[PDB]
């Protein structure tokens, strides 16, 4: 009987391809296959995901070229990834992470082929500039439900699964399909790579910002500072006096003096200080 | 048998020759056609690929069981430069290595009618490398019946060791098209 | 009447399949 602690370690490559494909495919419930591997009874390793040329209808999608897929499989065996199918994924742009009826049927087929297949869902609409809305799934056996058996033995505390979503519950979560825990593992190369991605070049690292633009920038910032000081003086002219405590934040829903003052003073700190430092450092380092 | 066959073909300026009727290039065309047909009549899945040997020892078609593309591409060729060999053989060996069908036995055949300007010591070392890499070679020589026949005999003996019959030599004297020899040759007679 | 019956059946198959495909395309707003 399957275990609760089952994990799916998805390669960063796989995640990026999934998300890019789905974001391209919005709103179409675009679909793709992935090659991974079943290392053991507690883990599934997902390596790569490649899409499907099919472009069906604005409510549904369909497999077009089994020949396409078989050829991709053979060739990737030749070079690329000698993995072989472990599941499939499709975007649900703005629905959560639940499986429609057709989704469940496709799965049923996948499991019939390989009892431990996996389905995957991604929400490029919802996946934020930060956390990413994704999940994995495997069906629930109606035979087990009728017999009273249970999906997985939870020989762990890895069954919290971060508060299964109400939407997934509604659409059928844990009554026909159950979530699984995703993870990201890096063999240090992609890891330090990821680190490199944002890192910028010493070109700029030493490139002092032009100084005429900087002088004008300071001029503008000091002007807006003067005005913010005026309105701040007016605001403090009463502040607690005349007791806006009941007014609280609702004293005015606009134009807080202090917050703007601190924001702009901080930014002009940054600008002026670092530019002066770069000036000093260059003057002295190029000799 | 499952066979992945690489074939190298010389196109040196000597292949401008015409000692073989109608001409050397057309004799090579005939030889490639007959060999491709023989391989096709062999296990169809058997795969084929092509290399031309010149100043830069270029490659024409990677592995494929087709022969139409083989012959078509081979048609668009003219004799130029001098055989560089060595590099050609190494490229062909790498080709056989990067073959999709690993089960297929690895077989190289080289149309090498020309004078070979090679060091026999390096020929022997390459023979060692290739035999240890488990690939069998068959040479088809025409023209220089004296300049390089001894060198190729030594190379083939090296490849064979004491029992490596998979290595084969076929040197043809001046005469008609290079068809009758190939058809009644051991390399295809065994087939 | 083999060819004629086959042709009529094929026409029916074509139209029926096209209608089913048509039935599976919701509208927009």
């Amino acid at each position: 009987a399957v275990d609760t602690a089952e994990q799916v370690y998805i390669s960063s490559l796989a995640l990026l391809k999934m998300l890019k494909h789905g974001r391209a495919g919005v709103p179409m419930e675009v679909m793709g296959l992935m090659l991974g591997e079943f290392v053991d009874d507690y883990t599934v390793r997902v390596i790569d995901v490649f899409a499907m040329p099919q472009s069906g209808t604005g409510v549904s999608v369909e497999a077009v070229d089994p020949v396409f897929q078989a050829k991709m499989l053979d060739m990737l065996k030749q070079t690329g990834r000698p993995e072989m199918v472990v599941g499939w994924y499709h975007s649900h742009p703005g629905f959560g992470c639940w499986l429609s009826g057709v989704d469940i049927n496709t799965q049923q087929s996948f499991e019939a082929l390989s009892e431990r297949a996996v389905a995957v869902v991604v929400d490029p609409i919802q996946s934020v500039k930060g956390k990413v809305v994704i999940d994995a799934f495997r069906l629930i056996n109606a035979n087990m439900m009728v017999l009273g058996h249970e999906p997985r033995q939870t020989t762990s505390n890895l069954g919290h699964l971060n508060k299964p979503s109400i939407q997934a519950l509604i659409h059928g979560l844990n009554r026909h399909y159950y979530s699984i825990t995703i993870n990201y593992r890096k063999n240090e190369l992609e890891q330090k790579m990821l680190l490199n991605l944002h890192k910028k070049s010493w070109m700029e690292g030493l490139t002092l910002q032009d100084y005429s633009e900087h002088c004008k920038h300071n001029e503008s910032v000091v002007k807006e500072m003067l005005e913010l000081a005026k309105n701040y003086n007016k605001a403090v002219e009463e502040e607690d006096k005349m007791t806006p405590e009941q007014l609280a934040i609702k004293n005015v829903g606009k134009q807080d003096p202090k917050r703007h003052l601190e924001e702009h003073v901080d930014v002009l700190m940054t600008s002026n200080i670092v530019q002066c430092l770069a000036a000093m450092l260059d003057t002295v380092v190029f000799k | 048998v499952l066979e992945s066959t690489m074939v190298c073909v010389d196109n040196s300026e000597y292949m401008r020759n015409g000692d073989f009727l109608p001409t050397r290039l057309q004799a090579q065309q005939d030889a490639v056609n007959i060999v491709c047909h023989s391989k096709t009549r062999s296990n169809p899945e058997n795969n084929v690929g092509l290399i031309t040997l010149a100043n830069d020892c270029e490659v024409l078609t990677t592995l494929t069981p087709d022969t139409g593309r083989i012959l078509s591409k081979l048609h668009t060729v003219q004799p130029k430069g001098k055989i560089t060999f060595c590099t050609g053989i190494r490229v062909a060996h790498l080709a056989l290595k990067h073959r999709q069908g690993k089960n297929h036995k690895m077989r190289i055949i080289a149309f090498v009618g020309s004078p070979v300007e090679d060091n026999e010591k390096d020929l022997v070392k390459l023979a060692k490398r290739l035999k240890k890499e488990k690939v069998n070679v068959d040479i088809i020589n025409f023209g220089e019946e004296e300049v390089n026949t001894e060198k190729l005999t030594a190379f083939v003996n090296t490849l064979n060791g004491k029992d490596g019959t998979g290595s084969h030599l076929v040197t043809v004297p001046p005469g008609p098209s290079l068809a009758d020899a190939l058809i009644s040759s051991p390399i295809l007679a065994g087939e | 009447e083999l060819r004629e019956q086959l042709k009529e059946l094929t026409k029916q198959y074509e139209k029926s399949e096209n209608d089913l495909k048509a039935l599976q395309s919701v509208g927009q707003i």
